[PDB]
Parts: structure tokens; C-alpha cells; sequence
RNA sequence: CCGUGAGGGAAAGGUGAAAAGAACCCCGGGAGGGGAGUGAAAUAGAGCCUGAAACCGUGGGCUUACAAGCAGUCACGGCCCCGCAAGGGGUUGUGGCGUGCCUAUUGAAGCAUGAGCCGGCGACUCACGGUCGUGGGCGAGCUUAAGCCGUUGAGGCGGAGG
RNA sequence: AGCUGGGGCUAGGAGUGAAAAGCUAACCGAGCCCGGAGAUAGCUGGUUCUCCCCGAAAUGACUUUAGGGUCAGCCUCAGGC
RNA sequence: GGGAUGACCCCAGGCGGUAGGGGAGCGUUCCCGAUGCCGAUGAAGGCCGACCCGCGAGGGCGGCUGGAGGUAAGGGAAGUGCGAAUGCCGGCAUGAGUAACGAUAAAGAGGGUGAGAAUCCCUCUCGCCGUAAGCCCAAGGGUUCCUACGCAAUGGUCGUCA
């Protein structure tokens, strides 16, 4: 039910925070969450134990998942927009009313 | 009949009382063949 | 020495029992206060 | 430089065990090993599994040299009780405390 | 959970922005801990925000084994501490003085009630009438109720009646 | 006039009782639960920050009144004389 | 009286106090002030202070902690101040390492297992039940049965056993 606004398809912007400024494709999106993870911004460190491989590996580096409201959609040619919907026929849309364009995929 | 304490006794006087409570080391004499240690008048622990 | 509770399975269901209670009026109110309370067992549970 | 080992949470009573603790403060590490060994009490044991993991952890840890360790302070301090209930006469029902110690041992190096 | 049953009826919320929830190594049977590592912060480590008090403990300063007491207060002195010193903080040897709090009673330190200690909960209100006082509006007058209209939490109308 | 298992019936001013006001689910001269219910309590207890001023009574009359009240007395505040 | 119509100097007096009457203030929650102001160069809360203001309730300031809130002047409204109620809920003390550890049928040794054994396993000896303390059945109980891996808790000690 939740409504998002980028999808899995999207390149977007970091707009915040440690990865701020940085420009990725959203590898994957949890709207449950509210969060976005975009390959490859916001790595971390995760400890592991040495079962199986990582057999003798003790360290993983993983992206964790942003809040969905810390990345913005990016346009072709821009960096803005928000959101907008353009009807004709028979209905669907998003267009950047920074303006006006795709996604699409 | 069935006695009770009149007044919660002081943290002054169950310290006091407790005066003789404290523990003494145990008594402790070299080995005759190995280095360590044992109470006198028992058998070695190590090298009997 | 001999006490208050000597449990028998049938004078539980015979007495508390749910085709009991619904026999008499006293007995349907006391099913309907339960069931609004929302008990979870309206009646003595016996095996 | 200096060490230290806590123990947390170990089942036994903070009066009880606090009493071979001052057995051993202030004394050499040799003589602290000697001395829990041939005390008879419960928390002889405790302590001395406390004793070594300061020491272990010393040389190990804080590279401390081991022949001139000491210990320098330690105690026990309270946990956590676990009550329970004792069933008593003409339906009475008191609650005894099972205690909690925790206990700590911290070594430092003697100066010879 | 208690009760045969009708019925009674609780406690118990909070890591971090994010699990990045601590691989590995060391003591250990384990639990737990020490390094490593994460993190802005780890006495934020999951018995996890803040973390009071009673209560228990370790270290330090002053002190006490020929004094006797509601435990304080006045004074001088010794020791320790902060400093510019004539200064101030701590502690307390000797000397003066000194019958706990509350309640209830003609009278309580009272050998009369209540209270182990700490934290939190805990008792003169609201409505409509009445009566005085007071701050204002209008004054031979003053004033609307139900309701009607309107309203970003906008007010006005309404004179039955009192 | 025995003891006992199992199955039944009788109950709240009601049952039952070789009779004690015994027993009726560990307190029966009138069961327990929920409700009228925050019954009533002329009685006992308790009543929570600070400073300033003033400052009582424990008597009289009536009282199914006597450790409760109503009026008077004595306190206090405002205005007046 | 000072004539400043005063917030103020001078002079003179009064100021023990329970039931009570009266008056001025402090503080807590909330609203208008507020689309503002304080705030990560650190809010509320906490811990200290020998410092400053107030007669006092209180308010400041400073340091430490804490880490996301607070809310002036002026005014408004209350679930507004606790030491006592054999009060209520919680938490922690004292008695105290004290009484007990639940049938006086009774134990000892060797060996095994295990980090750890008076308490588990085996052997041997000893003791106690035997119209039972043995064995069957009915209630009632409800997986407690069998076996493997376990010992945090439960077991009035211990436990490797249950
Ligand atoms: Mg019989
Ligand atoms: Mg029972
Ligand atoms: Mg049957
Ligand atoms: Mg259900
Ligand atoms: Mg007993
Ligand atoms: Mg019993
Ligand atoms: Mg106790
Ligand atoms: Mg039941
Ligand atoms: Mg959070
Ligand atoms: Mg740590
Ligand atoms: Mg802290
Ligand atoms: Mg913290
Ligand atoms: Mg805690
Ligand atoms: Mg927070
Ligand atoms: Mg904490
Ligand atoms: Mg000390
Ligand atoms: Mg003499
Ligand atoms: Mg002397
Ligand atoms: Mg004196
Ligand atoms: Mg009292
Ligand atoms: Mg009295
Ligand atoms: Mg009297
Ligand atoms: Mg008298
Ligand atoms: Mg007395
Ligand atoms: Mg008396
Ligand atoms: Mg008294
Ligand atoms: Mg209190
Ligand atoms: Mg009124
Ligand atoms: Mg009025
Ligand atoms: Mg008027
Ligand atoms: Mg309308
Ligand atoms: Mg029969
Ligand atoms: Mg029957
Ligand atoms: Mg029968
Ligand atoms: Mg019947
Ligand atoms: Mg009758
Ligand atoms: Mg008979
Ligand atoms: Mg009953
Ligand atoms: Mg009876
Ligand atoms: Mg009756
Ligand atoms: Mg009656
Ligand atoms: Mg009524
Ligand atoms: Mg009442
Ligand atoms: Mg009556
Ligand atoms: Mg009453
Ligand atoms: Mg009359
Ligand atoms: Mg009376
Ligand atoms: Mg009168
Ligand atoms: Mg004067
Ligand atoms: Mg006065
Ligand atoms: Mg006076
Ligand atoms: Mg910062
Ligand atoms: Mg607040
Ligand atoms: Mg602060
Ligand atoms: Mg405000
Ligand atoms: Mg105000
Ligand atoms: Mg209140
Ligand atoms: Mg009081
Ligand atoms: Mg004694
Ligand atoms: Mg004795
Ligand atoms: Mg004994
Ligand atoms: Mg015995
Ligand atoms: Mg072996
Ligand atoms: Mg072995
Ligand atoms: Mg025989
Ligand atoms: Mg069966
Ligand atoms: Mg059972
Ligand atoms: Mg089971
Ligand atoms: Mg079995
Ligand atoms: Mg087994
Ligand atoms: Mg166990
Ligand atoms: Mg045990
Ligand atoms: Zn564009």
C-alpha cells in the first residue's frame, strides 16, 4: 500500500547524510521499511562467523538500506525533479516537472 | 512468649559483630621433593 | 486429611457444564456475562 | 600498566565469597595461588578462575610480565537476587534471595 | 494466577541515525570477562535512553579502645585540603549547654497512637441554586433562554421569560 | 441404631441435625459471589510550599442531650461612628 | 511628617503564640504571548558548589553528566506542593551467616565417568519393609512413559543424576 517514489529501475541521488552528493542506481527497495538500497552508496561492516565460505573469513562489506526519503529521483540531464503525472491514453505516468520525463524503467 | 528484636540493629553494631568474621590464611609448609606447596603433616598432593 | 476438592469428571460436567448452564435462566446469564467479558473458556474445562 | 578479570552474575552470596577475597589482596600472584587452593570455601573457587583470567588477560592482553604480577585491589560487589518461595507452616509462604556476586580481581606489576 | 462455581483478576513499553548486534585471539566447562572491531557516544553491549534514593562494596583524609548517650549545637585547639591572606572546606580532642517527629490530651522524652528505610500514588472539588464581598457594563431599568444564522478556535440574532 | 465405593435428591430465613444454634467447600446465632454501593459511621486515623499581622474556647440556656448540636459569649476581617 | 501623590529618606512605636480569622508571595501541569525566542558552540532531567539575588518558599551562575527538547515579560485555568493515615504499589534493609534443610530404616569401601563427585554408574559388605514400604484394578492426573544430547533454573546441599 505504501506509496514510495523511486522504483528498482531508478538511478537516483543521495541527497543526505555520509553519502550525500552521490549518484547510484537503487539496487533494491523495501517499501515495508520506507528504505532504498542504492549499490553501491551506503556500505558498512558486518562481522562473520567462520563457517562455510568465509571458512576462515571474519569480515563481509555490505550496503545497507537508506531511509527512501534520503534519495531523489534524477532525470536525464538534471539532478531535481519531484513528481509529476501526465495522463493522456489511456492513463499512467511520471514525468520531471523540472521538466518533463521518463521512468519508464 | 516469642521474642523479637526491639530495633533494627545499626550498621555500626553488625559491623562490629562481624569483627571476628574475618577468614585466616591456610597453613602452608614447602615440599620435601617438588617445588610447591602443601599444609603440614599431609601427603604431597604431588609427589606423594 | 480428607479435604475440599475430590475431583470427579462427570459431577464437573453434570454441574458446571455447558448443556447445564443452558438449562436455566439463572445459567444462561451467567454464559452471557462470560461470553461479554469475553472469557476464553466460558465453562469448566473437564477432560 | 594493569589487568583486571570480572566475574558476573556467578550464583553464590556477595558476604560469602567477599571473605576469601580478603584473603587474597595485596598478595604476590604465587601466594594468592596458594592460598585459595588450601581455603576451604565455596567461592575459593570463583575467585581463583577470577585470579587467572586477570592474569591470563596481564601477560596476554597487556603484555605485564607475569613472575612480577601482584594484586592490586579487588571485591565483590552485589547482582541481582533471584527469589523463590518457601512453603511454611499453616499456609504461610516466606520468600528466600538466592544472591548473585559479582566478583573482580585487578592485577598490577610489582616494582622489584 | 486464585476459586468447586458464579466470580475474582495482575504485572510487564524505550540499544542505535543505522545491527554497523561485536569475526578473530586470550582465561574459562560454561557463564562471564580482557584485547580486537563497530560506532559521534559501547559505564548506548542487548539484564542495553536518562539512570535519583534507600541499600552493599573498594580506595583515600580526619578520628576512636578510662568513658556515659535524642547524638546535635556553641567554643578553642590538633591534623588534612583550597588559596592573595586577616581567609574558607573537611574532620573532631576537651569544655559549656541539651528530654526524638507526629498524633491525642488538663498534662508526653514519655513505659500513651502511628512509623524498618527510600522512591513513586495519596485527601476542601465540580454542578446548579443561595448569600455576602469585590472588578467592571448598563442604570428606572438591567438582562436574555431554548433556538435561528454565520464561523481558519468569528460571532450575531433571538425579549417566551426573569 | 455397623463401616464403605459408585449413582442421586434437599440450600440461605432455606436445607439438613440421636439437638451442639452442630453442619451446609479450612471462621455459619443465618453461606458465597456480583450488584443497590462511593449504604451509613454525631466515631478513630490522615490532611502535603513560604513569610506577615491579629488571636480564642473548654462557660450559659435548650437538647432521647451529655465526647453531637442551635442561640448567646469570647477571635478575626471590612465598612461606618 | 519629608509634598515625590507618594515607592524614598528621617523619626516614633508595635511584632511569644495552639483552635481559628486576615494578608501578601514561591513553586508544579496546562493555554494565549508564538508562523516567535532558546538549543548539538548542547533542551528537559541528573550530580556538585565554599558563589550571587531573596526574609523564606525559591531564583541565578559555574563545573560534570545528559543528548532533543525548553519556553521570558504580561496574563488565563488547575488531577498543583506529603513524613506519618497498623495508608497504596514497588524496591532495598534488620534479625543472621541465626532457625532450619521435613520421620533416628544406617551406612562403608573399591572401581568407572566427568572441567568438577559424600550425592551419578557398577561391584562388594551392612541396615530397613515384607496383610508392605511387594504386586494387580478403579478414580483422579495428563506424556510424567522410552532413548539421545544437556545442567541456567526447578531439586531444601551437591549433581555428571532426575
Ligand atoms: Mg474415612
Ligand atoms: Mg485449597
Ligand atoms: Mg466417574
Ligand atoms: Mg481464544
Ligand atoms: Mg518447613
Ligand atoms: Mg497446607
Ligand atoms: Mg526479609
Ligand atoms: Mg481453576
Ligand atoms: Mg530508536
Ligand atoms: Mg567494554
Ligand atoms: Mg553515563
Ligand atoms: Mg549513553
Ligand atoms: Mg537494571
Ligand atoms: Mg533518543
Ligand atoms: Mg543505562
Ligand atoms: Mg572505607
Ligand atoms: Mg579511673
Ligand atoms: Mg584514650
Ligand atoms: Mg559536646
Ligand atoms: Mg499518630
Ligand atoms: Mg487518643
Ligand atoms: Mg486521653
Ligand atoms: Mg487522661
Ligand atoms: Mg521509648
Ligand atoms: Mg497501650
Ligand atoms: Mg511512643
Ligand atoms: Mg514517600
Ligand atoms: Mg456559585
Ligand atoms: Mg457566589
Ligand atoms: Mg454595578
Ligand atoms: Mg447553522
Ligand atoms: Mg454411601
Ligand atoms: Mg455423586
Ligand atoms: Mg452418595
Ligand atoms: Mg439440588
Ligand atoms: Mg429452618
Ligand atoms: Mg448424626
Ligand atoms: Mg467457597
Ligand atoms: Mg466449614
Ligand atoms: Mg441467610
Ligand atoms: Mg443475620
Ligand atoms: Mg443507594
Ligand atoms: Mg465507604
Ligand atoms: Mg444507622
Ligand atoms: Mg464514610
Ligand atoms: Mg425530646
Ligand atoms: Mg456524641
Ligand atoms: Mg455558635
Ligand atoms: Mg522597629
Ligand atoms: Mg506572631
Ligand atoms: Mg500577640
Ligand atoms: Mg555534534
Ligand atoms: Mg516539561
Ligand atoms: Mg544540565
Ligand atoms: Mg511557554
Ligand atoms: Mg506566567
Ligand atoms: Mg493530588
Ligand atoms: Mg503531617
Ligand atoms: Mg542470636
Ligand atoms: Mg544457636
Ligand atoms: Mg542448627
Ligand atoms: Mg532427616
Ligand atoms: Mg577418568
Ligand atoms: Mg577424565
Ligand atoms: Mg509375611
Ligand atoms: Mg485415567
Ligand atoms: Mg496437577
Ligand atoms: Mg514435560
Ligand atoms: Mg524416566
Ligand atoms: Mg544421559
Ligand atoms: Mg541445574
Ligand atoms: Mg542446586
Ligand atoms: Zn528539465
Amino acid at each position: 500500500r505504501v506509496k514510495m517514489h523511486v522504483k528498482k529501475g531508478d538511478t537516483v541521488l543521495v541527497a543526505s547524510g555520509k553519502y550525500k552528493g552521490r549518484v547510484g542506481k537503487v539496487k533494491e527497495v523495501l517499501p515495508k521499511k520506507y528504505a532504498v538500497i542504492v549499490e553501491g552508496v551506503n556500505i558498512v561492516k558486518k562481522a562473520v562467523r567462520v563457517s562455510p565460505k568465509y571458512p576462515q573469513g571474519g569480515f563481509i562489506e555490505k550496503e545497507a538500506p537508506l531511509h527512501a526519503s534520503k534519495v531523489r529521483p534524477i532525470c536525464p540531464a538534471c539532478g531535481k525533479p519531484t513528481r509529476v503525472r501526465k495522463k493522456f491514453l489511456e492513463n499512467g505516468k511520471k514525468i520531471r516537472v523540472c521538466a518533463k520525463c521518463g521512468g519508464a524503467l | 512468649k516469642h521474642p523479637v528484636p526491639k530495633k533494627k540493629t545499626s550498621k555500626a553494631r553488625r559491623d562490629a559483630r562481624r569483627s571476628h568474621h574475618a577468614l585466616t590464611p591456610p597453613t602452608l609448609v614447602p615440599c620435601p621433593e617438588c617445588k610447591a606447596m602443601k599444609p603440614p603433616h599431609t601427603v604431597c598432593p604431588e609427589c606423594g | 486429611m480428607k479435604r475440599t476438592w475430590q475431583p470427579n469428571r462427570r459431577k464437573r460436567a453434570k454441574t458446571h457444564g455447558f448443556r447445564a448452564r443452558m438449562r436455566t435462566p439463572g445459567g444462561r446469564k451467567v454464559l452471557k456475562r462470560r461470553r461479554q467479558k469475553g472469557r476464553w473458556r466460558l465453562t469448566p474445562a473437564v477432560r | 600498566m594493569e589487568a583486571k578479570a570480572i566475574a558476573r552474575y556467578v550464583r553464590i552470596s556477595p558476604r560469602k565469597v567477599r571473605l576469601v577475597v580478603d584473603l587474597i589482596r595485596g598478595k604476590s600472584l604465587e601466594e594468592a595461588r596458594n592460598i585459595l587452593r588450601y581455603t576451604n570455601k565455596r567461592g575459593a573457587y570463583f575467585v581463583a578462575k577470577v585470579l587467572e583470567s586477570a592474569a591470563a588477560n596481564a601477560v596476554n592482553n597487556h603484555d605485564m610480565l607475569e613472575d612480577r604480577l601482584y594484586v592490586k585491589a579487588a571485591y565483590v560487589d552485589e547482582g541481582p537476587a533471584l527469589k523463590r518461595v518457601l512453603p511454611r507452616a499453616r499456609g504461610r509462604a516466606d520468600i528466600i534471595k538466592k544472591r548473585t556476586s559479582h566478583i573482580t580481581v585487578i592485577l598490577g606489576e610489582k616494582h622489584g
